[PDB]
């Protein structure tokens, strides 16, 4: 129910020329929950190349940082006004912090930092859940075993 | 009362130890604590069993009254099974 009210504004993200970050994955993910389903691909084309751009060329400014999500290309987008040079250099900027930030809380590129934090739209609570997550996974698996 | 990093070590009845780190607030009960980590690693609440601050964590007691303060305080968590 809440959801649904997260779905309609998250659609509402690609009307004819609404100035927004729209993300695929996200409109997509809302569709699936709701009950139907739109081709990704679909959703690409119609949507602008702005965001994809913002994540390509920060990785392209530093491929020690990995591949960078939507959600935080759309971030350094935002918060610099929708200036493109300025979204890539804050968008890197904002990585670089993360990277280490996971790196001194124990996981470093070579653990899975990196695909954690793009896999979680770069919100590290979430990457690190995940990771944590992976390695926790015997001890999940025996509460069942024996 | 703020977020703090908790640094976890996890056991079960045969294995090996494992460190994780867990954000709380000071003034969460264990309880909570506790739907927290079923909520994100599955491990129902009734198969917790803590300790924090050398003592056997209840579900109605908060961090605080364990000393739970600062980023890199401890916790020791024990888990049953089936």
């Amino acid at each position: 129910d809440k959801m649904r009210e997260e779905g309609l504004q998250l659609v509402s993200m690609i009307r004819e020329g609404e100035a927004a970050g729209a993300c695929p994955e996200e409109i997509f993910s809302a569709l699936q929950y709701s009950g139907t389903e739109v081709p990704l691909q679909w959703l690409r084309s119609e949507l602008p190349y702005v965001l994809e751009m913002v994540a390509e060329l920060a990785g392209q400014q530093d491929p020690g940082l990995g591949a960078f999500s939507c959600q935080e290309a759309r971030r350094a987008w935002l918060d610099r006004h929708g200036n493109l040079d300025e979204a890539v250099e804050e968008c890197v900027r904002t990585r670089r912090r993360k990277v280490q930030e996971l790196q001194s809380l124990g996981f470093g590129p070579e653990e899975g930092s990196l695909q954690a934090l793009f896999q979680h739209g770069g919100d590290v609570s979430r990457a690190l859940t995940e990771l944590q997550r992976q390695r926790l996974e015997p001890f999940r698996q025996r509460l069942w075993d024996s | 009362t703020q977020d703090i990093r908790l640094w976890v070590s996890v056991e079960d009845a045969q294995m090996h130890t494992v460190t994780i780190w867990l954000t709380v607030r000071p003034d969460m009960t264990v309880a909570s604590l506790k739907d927290m980590v079923f909520l994100d690693y599955g491990f129902p609440p009734v198969l917790q069993q803590w300790v924090i601050g050398q003592r056997l964590a209840r579900d109605q007691e908060t961090l605080h009254s364990h000393g739970v303060r600062q980023n890199g305080d401890s916790a020791y968590l024990y888990l049953l099974s089936a």
